[PDB]
């Protein structure tokens, strides 16, 4: 027996557990696929495609999914090396304007109303406090879909304070294979923008004015922007003191 | 075989006991192979050890975490890449060993990716990994004082720190600062605001602020633009 390796809370078989296995051999049978991942333990999903050479396995925790990934990526089968990789969720949502009281317990526990939830986390910074981010992975799309729509809809609450949950699906991105320099095609456009190699803009020349002008630019948007995050400020303040007030007509009224 | 005691094979271990030592750490650790550089930061409570491979690391983590040591429950995670960076207004046809050759002039680099979108096409930006933190300095120092040009195209990237963010762990609930206004703000469940409601109002009114702010972002993105075909145009008209 294999140990599962799960992390406390884990929940098993998630998507979060699953891997892409790519550039398999035309001959791969099911059988042979799942040996190759038998030392990882059970799998609950096991799919090939036989003429395209790629398939899909989902192991019990995302430690035993990274183990399978770390020790066979790279795997020499039938002359080709394996390219083993988590797959992309499906069912992904990034969450926005978090209260600074809001746990990953209790962004479950809400967005569990839509649907079962695998995990949700509160994203923290390196000093370990609330960004007012986190993200939510559902089990599947339909519950995704469901907490997108409603809450795109209406205002879903977390707390007492009406600060409402901002929810879009997750931006996904590949920040490990990227672009390798193999597969760029040596066209004149290429050529042209290659030829001049890294370097620091020499003073006096032509690329040094411009570069000057493109730091000039880049000043002028963090500036801009800076005043939208002044302009939103002030406008946020304006409503907290609104509501205040209002708050105090609103309970003014009842006898 | 891989490279071995990597980066990706370093971990953090926090809530360390203020007596520890570098052998108690190897000591900690004897069961999951050969050990390589061990380091403490001295009355912080934390410190860093890289095992030999991805496995072994995976493994002491999922084992180690939580584990109680002289009255403390030690946290181990995978180490946050220090030496990292993000690198912003990449040019066209950057690769990923371009990436890494531009930023080897700054010491010696580990990795470079050149971020791509869920439909391949590049983000525009791009990740570099540095060995050491000395070598990182000196790229964000060089490129904010000076102009690094990737290409022919004389716009200059920006380089920034890697901005570290658990992702992983977040927030749970035990280490959330409890007191009366927490309490106060967990009186009324996750729920929908009802229309008719004050807390309706109050958060449809929250939802249009975020709306401008969405409006107002957008618009400086059109300006900038608009900023930056003008000035290549300029450029171009100079040659």
């Amino acid at each position: 027996d294999i140990k599962s390796f799960l992390k406390p809370g884990e929940k098993t078989y998630t998507q979060r557990c699953r891997l892409f296995v790519g550039n398999l051999p035309t001959d791969i049978t099911e059988e042979d696929f799942k040996r190759l991942f038998e030392r990882y333990g059970e799998p609950s999903e096991v799919f090939i495609n036989r003429d395209r050479g790629f398939g899909f396995i989902r192991l019990e925790s995302r430690t035993l999914a990274e183990i399978a990934k770390a020790e066979l990526d790279g795997t020499i089968l039938k002359s080709r090396p394996l390219r083993i990789r988590f797959a992309t969720h499906g069912a992904a949502l990034t969450v926005k304007n978090l209260s600074p009281v809001v746990s990953n317990e209790l962004l479950e526990q809400a967005f569990s109303q839509f649907g079962p939830v695998e995990k949700a986390v509160v994203v923290v910074d390196d000093r370990g406090r609330a960004t007012g981010k986190g993200f939510v992975e559902f089990a599947a799309k339909p519950p995704a879909r469901k907490a997108l729509e409603r809450c795109g809809d209406g205002a879903f609450l977390l707390t007492t304070t009406p600060r409402p949950v901002i929810v879009e699906p997750m931006e996904q991105f590949d920040d490990e294979d990227g672009l390798p320099e193999k597969l760029m095609q040596k066209t004149q456009q290429y050529h042209k923008e290659r030829e001049q190699p890294p370097r620091f803009a020499q003073p006096g020349t032509f690329e040094f004015e411009y570069a000057s002008r493109w730091k000039a630019l880049d000043e002028m948007e963090k500036q801009q922007r800076e005043q939208v995050d002044r302009n939103i400020r002030e406008a946020k303040e304006k409503l907290e003191a609104e509501m205040e007030a209002a708050r105090h007509e609103h309970q003014l009224m009842l006898m | 075989g891989e490279k071995t005691f990597t980066q990706r094979s370093r971990l953090f271990v926090g809530n360390l006991p203020p007596d520890i030592t570098e052998e108690e750490m190897r000591k900690l650790f004897e069961k999951y192979g050969k050990a390589g550089e061990v380091f403490i930061h001295k009355d912080k409570g934390f410190g860093f050890i890289r095992l030999e491979t991805r496995t072994l690391a995976e493994i002491a983590k999922v084992e180690l975490d939580n584990m109680p040591l002289r009255g403390k429950q030690l946290r181990v995670r995978f180490a946050c890449h220090s030496a990292s960076l993000t690198v912003r207004n990449l040019p066209q046809y950057v690769s990923n060993e371009l990436l890494e050759e531009a930023f080897s002039v700054f010491g010696q680099v580990e990795r470079a990716v050149v971020i791509v979108d869920d439909r391949g096409r590049p983000s525009g930006k791009g990740i570099v990994e540095f060995s050491g933190k000395p070598a990182a300095r000196k790229a964000l120092d060089r490129c904010s004082e000076g102009s690094f040009l990737l290409t022919t195209f004389p716009r200059p990237v920006t380089v920034e720190p890697m901005d570290q963010l658990d992702d992983e762990e977040g927030l749970p609930e035990k280490l959330v600062i409890k007191n009366q206004q927490f309490h106060k703000e967990r009186e009324q469940p996750p729920r929908f605001a009802q229309p008719g409601s004050f807390e309706y109002e109050y958060a449809m009114r929250w939802k249009a602020l975020i709306e401008m702010e969405k409006q107002q972002q957008d618009q400086v993105d059109r300006n900038i633009k608009e900023a930056r075909e003008k000035l290549e145009m300029e450029m171009e008209a100079a040659r």
